[PDB]
């Protein structure tokens, strides 16, 4: 079975170049044309570029022709992206694809990669706080607000997994610092906040913070 | 360049429906070289059907594709749980390959209004001197509801953020909360911090709010 | 069409 395998997420700065390689493994690489699109906020899919391999022929899409490059290692079944000249509207997910076949090619994208985040920003690694939304005021909501990290992604859980049911935690938002928030909530029994211990696990890997905060009534 | 027009961009419909979903170019696609994809939160996309009405190994006989020229259209004959999901046409008829905006196939469920919350910031959070204070609109449908905060009454622009959360898997409910950040001493300068919310199952606003200190 | 070319890759391929 064909397989495509990405490299790992990127942080760049503006007017940077970044690379990002697509392995494959399985069917032909030689004579199948491997694209790459991205999906960034706001605008879908985009169709960026693709390379067949054994012509060594590419082929740009209009808005990325003069700042991409994109290259097929036939030894290794690599494809490889460079984007220049970075800017913050280039942060986004990168995924190579790779036409089906029926084999005959269908021109189509059959076969995607995981897709690599690459953000484009001048923000420094860092760690959140994070911080208790109390219940105040038959149902309390409670939660927390894990403030000023960078980058992406954290992971909040509840209760070490064991509470999930009415959780929500929020999409990201990206501050005028460059930093992210993200808030994770949950709506719980009133009679259970004399009771029962909530506890929110906050997982940011990139700076190493692993905190378990105690969200109690003030 | 050819541009594809997905509309509408979002559609709500009740499990075991069928969708029509619409693709239409702004010239025409050459040898109905149409394709359309499906892609849910967190995961990369899959395709569907190629060649317009051609459909992969593997790939639900619930979707097909129609259409020639410039006006194409994906069925899903009964939609299940997991197409709820965004759908995207994609045209390769030339040699720039352009996609669609896509169209997010919804649940349509009954309309809730937002349960409102607010939150003062923490005692934590003051000494480092910043306050957050917090608006939840939880467990709401349909999605569109909008917040804005008033402090001492007054408007505020600029200094709140706002997320939405993914149609919640199982009562298909959306949830929204917005954050306004000032400096403590920001803060601390006014009284009453109120957010106002209004949505389609409200018949008129509903603000939340507080006093400082209380 | 570039993204004709792999078909024609494949059809001399084959004839071969
Ligand atoms: C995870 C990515 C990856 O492994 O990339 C492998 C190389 C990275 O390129 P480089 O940093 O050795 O510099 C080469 C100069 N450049 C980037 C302008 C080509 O990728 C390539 O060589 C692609 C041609
Ligand atoms: C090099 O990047 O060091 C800076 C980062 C971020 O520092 P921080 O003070 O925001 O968080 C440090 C993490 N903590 C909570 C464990 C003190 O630090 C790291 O990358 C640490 C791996
Ligand atoms: C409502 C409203 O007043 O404006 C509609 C816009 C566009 O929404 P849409 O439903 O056409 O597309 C959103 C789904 N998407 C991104 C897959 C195309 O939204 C504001």
């Amino acid at each position: 079975q064909v397989q495509l395998v990405q490299s790992g997420a990127e942080v760049k700065r503006p007017g940077s170049s970044v690379t990002v390689s697509c392995k494959a493994s399985g069917g032909s690489f030689s004579t199948y044309a491997l694209s790459w699109v991205r999906q960034a906020p706001g605008r879908g899919l985009e169709w960026m570029g693709g390379v067949i391999p054994l012509l060594t022929i590419t082929n740009y899409a209009p808005r990325f022709q003069g700042r991409i490059t994109i290259t097929a290692d036939r030894s290794t079944s690599t494809a490889y992206l460079e984007l220049n000249s970075l800017r913050p509207e280039d942060t986004a997910v990168y995924y190579c694809a790779r036409e089906g076949t029926t084999g005959k090619p269908i021109g189509a994208f059959a076969h995607w990669g995981q897709g690599t985040l690459v953000t484009v920003s001048s923000a420094s690694t860092k760690g959140p706080s994070v911080f208790p939304l109390a219940p105040s005021s038959g149902t309390a909501a409670l939660g927390c607000l894990v403030k000023d990290y960078f980058p992406e992604p954290v992971t909040v859980s509840w209760n070490s997994g064991a509470l999930t049911s009415g959780v929500h935690t929020f999409p990201a938002v990206l501050q005028s610092s460059g930093l992210y928030s993200l808030s994770s909530v949950v709506t719980v029994p009133s009679s259970s906040l004399g009771t029962q211990t909530y506890i929110c696990n906050v997982n940011h890997k990139p700076s190493n913070t692993k905190v378990d905060k105690k969200v109690e009534p003030k | 360049e050819i541009v594809l027009t997905q509309s509408p961009g979002t559609q709500s419909l009740s499990p075991g429906e069928r969708a029509t979903l619409s693709c239409r170019a702004s010239q025409s696609v050459g040898n109905n070289k149409l394709a359309w994809y499906q892609q849910r939160p967190g995961q990369a996309p899959r395709l569907l059907i190629y060649g317009a009405s051609s459909r992969p190994s593997g790939v639900a006989d619930r979707f097909s594709g129609s259409g020639s020229g410039t006006d194409f259209t994906l069925t899903i004959s009964r939609l299940e749980p997991e197409d709820f999901a965004v759908y995207y046409c994609q045209q390769y008829g030339q040699s720039l390959s352009t996609f669609g905006q896509g169209t997010k196939v919804e649940v349509k469920r009954t309309v809730a209004a937002p349960s409102v919350f607010i939150f003062p910031p923490s005692d934590e959070q003051l000494k480092s001197g910043t306050a957050s204070v917090v608006c939840l609109l939880n467990n709401f449908y349909p999605r569109e509801a909008k917040v804005q905060w008033k402090v001492d009454n007054a408007l505020q622009s600029g200094n709140s953020q706002e997320s939405v959360t993914e149609q919640d898997s199982k009562d298909s409910t959306y949830s929204l909360s917005s954050t306004l950040t000032l400096s403590k001493a920001d803060y601390e300068k006014h009284k009453v911090y109120a957010c106002e919310v209004t949505h389609q199952g409200l018949s008129s606003p509903v603000t939340k709010s507080f006093n400082r200190g209380e | 069409n570039w993204w004709d070319i792999t078909n024609w890759l494949w059809y001399i391929k084959k004839k071969k």
